[PDB]
RNA sequence: UAAGGUGAUAUGAACCGUUAUAACCGGCGAUUUCCGAAUGGGGAAACCCAGUGUGUUUCGACACACUAUCAUUAACUGAAUCCAUAGGUUAAUGAGGCGAACCGGGGGAACUGAAACAUCUAAGUACCCCGAGGAAAAGAAAUCAACCGAGAUUCCCCCAGUAGCGGCGAGCGAACGGGGAGCAGCCCAGAGCCUGAAUCAGUGUGUGUGUUAGUGGAAGCGUCUGGAAAGGCGCGCGAUACAGGGUGACAGCCCCGUACACAAAAAUGCACAUGCUGUGAGCUCGAUGAGUAGGGCGGGACACGUGGUAUCCUGUCUGAAUAUGGGGGGACCAUCCUCCAAGGCUAAAUACUCCUGACUGACCGAUAGUGAACCAGUACCGUGAGGGAAAGGCGAAAAGAAC
RNA sequence: UUUUGUAUAAUGGGUCAGCGACUUAUAUUCUGUAGCAAGGUUAACCGAAUAGGGGAGCCGAAGGGAAACCGAGUCUUAACUGGGCGUUAAGUUGCAGGGUAUAGACCCGAAACCCGGUGAUCUAGCCAUGGGCAGGUUGAAGGUUGGGUAACACUAACUGGAGGACCGAACCGACUAAUGUUGAAAAAUUAGCGGAUGACUUGUGGCUGGGGGUGAAAGGCCAAUCAAACCGGGAGAUAGCU
RNA sequence: CGAAGGUGUGCUGUGAGGCAUGCUGGAGGUAUCAGAAGUGCGAAUGCUGACAUAAGUAACGAUAAAGCGGGUGAAAAGCCCGCUCGCCGGAAGACCAAGGGUUCCUGUCCAACGUUAAUCGGGGCAGGGUGAGUCGACCCCUAAGGCGAGGCCGAAAGGCGUAGUCGAUGGGAAACAGGUUAAUAUUCCUGUACUUGGUGUUACUGCGAAGGGGGGACGGAGAAGGCUAUGUUGGCCGGGCG
RNA sequence: UACGGUGCUGAAGCAACAAAUGCCCUGCUUCCAGGAAAAGCCUCUAAGCAUCAGGUAACAUCAAAUCGUACCCCAAACCGACACAGGUGGUCAGGUAGAGAAUACCAAGGCGCUUGAGAGAACUCGGGUGAAGGAACUAGGCAAAAUGGUGCCGUAACUUCGGGAGAAGGCACGCUGAUAUGUAGGUGAGGUCCCUCGCGGAUGGAGCUGAAAUCAGUCGAAGAUACCAGCUGGCUGCAACUGUUUAUUAAAAACACAGCACUGUGCAAACACGAAAGUGGACGUAUACGGUGUGACGCCUGCCCGGUGCCGGAAGGUUAAUU
RNA sequence: AAUUCCUUGUCGGGUAAGUUCCGACCUGCACGAAUGGCGUAAUGAUGGCCAGGCUGUCUCCACCCGAGACUCAGUGAAAUUGAACUCGCUGUGAAGAUGCAGUGUACCCGCGGCAAGACGGAAAGACCCCGUGAACCUUUACUAUAGCUUGACACUGAACAU
RNA sequence: CUUUAAUGUUUGAUGUUCUAACGUUGACCCGUAAUCCGGGUUGCGGACAGUGUCUGGUGGGUAGUUUGACUGGGGCGGUCU
RNA sequence: AGGGGCGUAGUUCAAUUGGUAGAGCACCGGUUUCCAAAACCGGGUGUUGGGAGUUCGAGUCUCUCCGCCCCUGCCA
């Protein structure tokens, strides 16, 4: 499903506003994204469903760091 | 409950 | 005049069989309101 | 525990027991067909079809055992592709389903109200889904206060229908503070000096107190009416027992019990003590949770509907300081107070009752009370989901009417 | 009962018996009553416990003003001789009652909306695999053999067996009329009628599910129910109406 | 020494009522003053049960048709037997599948059930009855389609789908005639056959796949030809002389 | 001997002809719309065995389990609340007449339909017949009556040349005899030849079966005598037609239809179903597919782009998030 | 004219008489060219009109055969129903009387018949109206929204040229 | 201040060429007894396409509703202070 | 019937909408032509349907009255 794999984010709900407030129930989808991923440790590429915004956060976390918190996760990558 | 048939004045 | 109710036992127990209705949850759940109930035959298979 | 006993309609037959292997009750075991998570495969549930291995032989067969999937772990092997990796085969553990309500979370209406109807209300209700426990959740201040102070969370009564929110309509609705119930605080983000310290978890070992069968348990006769006395009329007696029930009409003294006094081979709860197995206590010096806080955009949650709207959660886009520093004090700034987020754990006070036991009712008494006092979720109806009844009383004793 | 008005030929009732509708909680106001009284009273909770404790609070004894404030006065105004609102007047806590408010709010009754399920054993379409269509006609293309042409074309005869072809049983349809209408039957029977080798018909399975299906299209059909199925739930929806 | 209840009677109060009694019944009932209400019913096309009305009226379910004698029996238009008559005969006969579940056969009975009576019954009761290597199913095989390891996707639930695994309405080995029971038969019996596997013996010996190929293997219509089922006649056999 | 029965015995048990919708035939011929799969079975070799195992063949022998099996099954046993004038798939298919599974009468076989007995009114239902007239009835020839078969003769407008057409209209039909005692035809024995020899070939015609026609005679009012079995013609509207539709008051001029045109769609197609994956479209590729309108065929389809859509253009005006 | 209100338009044909039909006329209230126009053989349980045949359709019904209806025996419903000792007339009267007034008539009670009335029975009227009812459907009604489409940012980089 | 010529800078606008994200319902290899999927190789495409947030337009495709009263019945007409 | 519109030169139409009514054609007169017309020059024309008003003043504004158009007259 629509999940990222490392940040966790998942689809919420919410409401579409108007001029008038009128509320009509939506979803907000998470800015998945399929990325080869370059690990050096295993000279590979492992391919992740990423949002957006954990892109940003692997290369300030580090390629290494994030999967071995996944493993911790069981999230199999 | 069947089948009233009629003549309703129209 | 051919009615509604045409006698079938193989289209009667692939239809509402003990092994058809568990097969999902919400047959499952049937059954579940059927024992909470305490019917005394819980699906139509013999 | 026992002189009676082979469940009921429901007799009978044939028997078993009588002082302790009848029966009955309880503890612990044994057995526990088939279907069903169903798990060897399949399947129209209670059926069909196997494989492997061990052991049997009357050479026709036969009897057990194992063989589901997934997760986790460990071995062995094993591609493209040299190592590897994916993958594959075993072996260990664990999970599967069911179940009333209560709980947390993921989703989430409309009727209705507004005398219409969009915002709003209904309502984060109904319902669906996930997960857990006997409780859950929450929880040890980046909290409130206001220049005085308080000191985790949860629950109750106030504060108060107040302050506010709101087509400022309908309606929604606090907090501060106060009184109670109950109280408990800790660990990691790191190394030493000490040292196995406190404490916690496993387990045995006893004690105490329960639970699962039980034991004893007081004291009245006469007469009258009457089918029958427990009633009437007399005269007694017991009471830590005049709670109830039954007995031929209303029984303290007829029976079962009740008040009291006792009981456990075995299993088990609870609590204390104690022994092992882990578990680390104390001191010093450090360290002090970053794609985070904050911000832009879109929503949601706070009583608070964007409003001048703080605070909380974030789908999106950005992005710090970091103790000489940050957060908060309902826009915002200064001053001053207060606290230290971005890691965790935590009993009690709280909610509920499918179920067990006892007891209670200005609750019902057969059209009532559960739909069901009766072989009722039955008969019956409907393809199905589902819907769903009617139906109690002979008499003290069946003596149920020989002829 | 409803009405200006009912013997009314307006509604209701075959009869009897049973059942069947002003209640409950909380808050608020008013009356009655009881207690205490410028005071009254506790809530949660504690408690051998309907006592007692607990005065946390609540109402009242002081109001005026938007408010700050002032205060038996106060506001208005620059100020009031003024004017508005106040100042002599007992309240409060129980109990009962009359009301109101929030809850279903005396009871019964909608057509509907929403949510979760059950249904294509009927019917509609489709899919797979089977079956059925007596008999009698008409005689296409093509083919052969002639006649004709340089060769065709063309023509004749004979073979052939084409068709959402013909007549007509089974089968399928359902146009007319009669009967039947508390039926033999919740759609049929009788006498006629249309199609009847095809866009045919049928058996056995399968698939499509409710704002959806399916529809040679009628708002038709989707289990005797269809301009939005059935079952349960929201739900005792709501009903200025009877 | 007769409570409530019921059913009469009498008295009494302004009323809702009250008091007492005779009978029924056979064990509860309850003053007074207070307290609490599921506290008072004729109606709601109210609800449930019982009972009327129409009413001994309509109807007694195809206009295929019955009649008689005898029998059984308490009783015969309806049963049994017999003789006639009539009806169907591409069905109103016979055998199955689907579906039902004992309705089959025998004995016994007539309350209820049968639109009447019933001796009878598909009614009640008690027994009996379903015999398979070849018929089916199961089994092997697949169609549509279903399920679906992993996998892909999706808030959760879940959706789709690969390898696979199910799923006949299709494809796959083999039995016929005769006899027999109150009720069963290609199942039992008699006679005569056949098939697929297992094992053993003997002889001769290339076997072998989840693989390849072949086969299985397939339309509509039409046209005949060769046949049989079957029927007719003759012959033959037996019987008949009306 | 118990009306059953039981036991014993038991003759002929042939031919010809007719003849299927069954069989050969899952064939043959032909057509376009171009008509399952898999396994069993046969065969081929890989790896792995090739002394073995395994295969082939012949005997002997075992095994073939389990479940269903009664009965109803176009109905009183199933579906319709009923012992319900309804519905329900397959198999079997006698005689006479007949083209026939129509129809009539029968066989085998099975039934008389679970209230009767009387009476013989009105009226109602289902039928029969009808003087005279013959649609005057009525919204309307509704209904009824009538027509009805085979052979032959004959047959119009119009036509898309097929039709219209069974157009209309008419004639002959029984029985007996003769042609010809039972014909033409069909079938075909014996016999006689031939065979590299058989379920053979050629002759051969016995015996069966058997129309149709003509002639002669004969009966009746009537000879397709019953049942069965078209009413016909003329003008015209609409729709081309066969078909489909409101299960249960509407079968039509409605829908569909072939044909025509416009438009979209270049295939990871458009489009549609799906939060998505995917599937259909299509294992197709513009001679294709989807949508829309029209609705065979014949002759034809004119004018308007202002309005509303759609398509193309993009300079300018205006304009969001963002900065 | 499936289209013509006036309208039975006018004329002709058909009839004894034709508001229908057929042929023309054009004055098209308010036909018209693929929401196709005009024709069209064949087809049609197609609509209208006419003729022959044919007849109980009718003038005008009669008889007969069956099944009911009627009588007897057996079994044995239903809808409905405030209670009835349930006459006519005229008038009155929630304004159409078995029930009121006046008056007339009528012995008590069945059976077979006919339906004028009991505003007969059936079903809380379908027409009409109302409610600040319901539902479907339409659109340039309102407010949204799926979908489609535009751009910015992110996934998303490099070099060069202007 | 104007006019501004050049100058670096900071943002954009196109155009061209790359590959390395991303796409591939191209080919080939493996998982593998496999028209799924995954991995590998390669080709093609390529900073597009596609997707997310925000945003403009369109949107009876689908929803929730509104659409007055008086009135010699209503509608139409008229009226509403 | 009811409601809206219309009446302007000889015929078809503008109007200003409170203060003075135009255009086209037609008509007339004069050119041109052998002549007619076509063409050229020049020009006169109106109670603005009728009435009653409103105004200092109406074809214009108001209301009736004639004539001519356009709409409606519906549910049973
Ligand atoms: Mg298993
Ligand atoms: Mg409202
Ligand atoms: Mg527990
Ligand atoms: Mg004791
Ligand atoms: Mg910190
Ligand atoms: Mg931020
Ligand atoms: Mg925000
Ligand atoms: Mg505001
Ligand atoms: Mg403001
Ligand atoms: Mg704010
Ligand atoms: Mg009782
Ligand atoms: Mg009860
Ligand atoms: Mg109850
Ligand atoms: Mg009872
Ligand atoms: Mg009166
Ligand atoms: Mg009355
Ligand atoms: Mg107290
Ligand atoms: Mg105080
Ligand atoms: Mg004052
Ligand atoms: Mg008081
Ligand atoms: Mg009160
Ligand atoms: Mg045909
Ligand atoms: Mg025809
Ligand atoms: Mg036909
Ligand atoms: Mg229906
Ligand atoms: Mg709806
Ligand atoms: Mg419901
Ligand atoms: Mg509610
Ligand atoms: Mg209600
Ligand atoms: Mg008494
Ligand atoms: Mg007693
Ligand atoms: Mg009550
Ligand atoms: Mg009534
Ligand atoms: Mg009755
Ligand atoms: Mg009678
Ligand atoms: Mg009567
Ligand atoms: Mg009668
Ligand atoms: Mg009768
Ligand atoms: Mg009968
Ligand atoms: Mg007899
Ligand atoms: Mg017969
Ligand atoms: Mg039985
Ligand atoms: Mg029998
Ligand atoms: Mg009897
Ligand atoms: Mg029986
Ligand atoms: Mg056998
Ligand atoms: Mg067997
Ligand atoms: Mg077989
Ligand atoms: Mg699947
Ligand atoms: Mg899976
Ligand atoms: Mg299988
Ligand atoms: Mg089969
Ligand atoms: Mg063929
Ligand atoms: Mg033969
Ligand atoms: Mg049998
Ligand atoms: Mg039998
Ligand atoms: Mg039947
Ligand atoms: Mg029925
Ligand atoms: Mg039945
Ligand atoms: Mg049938
Ligand atoms: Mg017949
Ligand atoms: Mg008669
Ligand atoms: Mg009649
Ligand atoms: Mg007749
Ligand atoms: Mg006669
Ligand atoms: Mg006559
Ligand atoms: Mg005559
Ligand atoms: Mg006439
Ligand atoms: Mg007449
Ligand atoms: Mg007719
Ligand atoms: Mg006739
Ligand atoms: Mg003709
Ligand atoms: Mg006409
Ligand atoms: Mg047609
Ligand atoms: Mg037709
Ligand atoms: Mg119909
Ligand atoms: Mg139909
Ligand atoms: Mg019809
Ligand atoms: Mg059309
Ligand atoms: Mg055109
Ligand atoms: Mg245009
Ligand atoms: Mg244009
Ligand atoms: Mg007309
Ligand atoms: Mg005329
Ligand atoms: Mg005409
Ligand atoms: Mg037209
Ligand atoms: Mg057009
Ligand atoms: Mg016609
Ligand atoms: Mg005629
Ligand atoms: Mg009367
Ligand atoms: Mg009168
Ligand atoms: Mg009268
Ligand atoms: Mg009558
Ligand atoms: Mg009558
Ligand atoms: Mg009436
Ligand atoms: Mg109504
Ligand atoms: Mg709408
Ligand atoms: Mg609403
Ligand atoms: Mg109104
Ligand atoms: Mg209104
Ligand atoms: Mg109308």
């Amino acid at each position: 499903s629509r999940v990222c794999q490392v940040t966790g984010k998942r689809p919420v709900t919410g409401n579409n506003r108007s001029h008038a407030l009128n509320a009509t129930k939506r979803r907000f989808l998470p800015n998945l994204h399929s990325h080869r991923f370059w690990v050096e440790s295993e000279k590979r590429f492992v391919t992740l469903r990423v949002s957006a915004k954990g892109m940003r956060v692997i290369d300030k976390k580090g390629i290494d760091t994030v999967l071995a918190e996944l493993r911790a996760r069981g999230e199999k990558y | 409950a069947a089948a009233a048939v009629r003549n309703a004045r129209w | 005049m051919k009615r509604t109710f045409q006698p079938s036992v193989l289209k009667r127990n692939r239809s509402h069989g003990f092994r058809a209705r568990m097969a999902t949850k919400n047959g499952r759940q049937v059954l579940a309101r059927r024992r909470a109930k305490g019917r005394a035959r819980l699906t139509v298979s013999k």
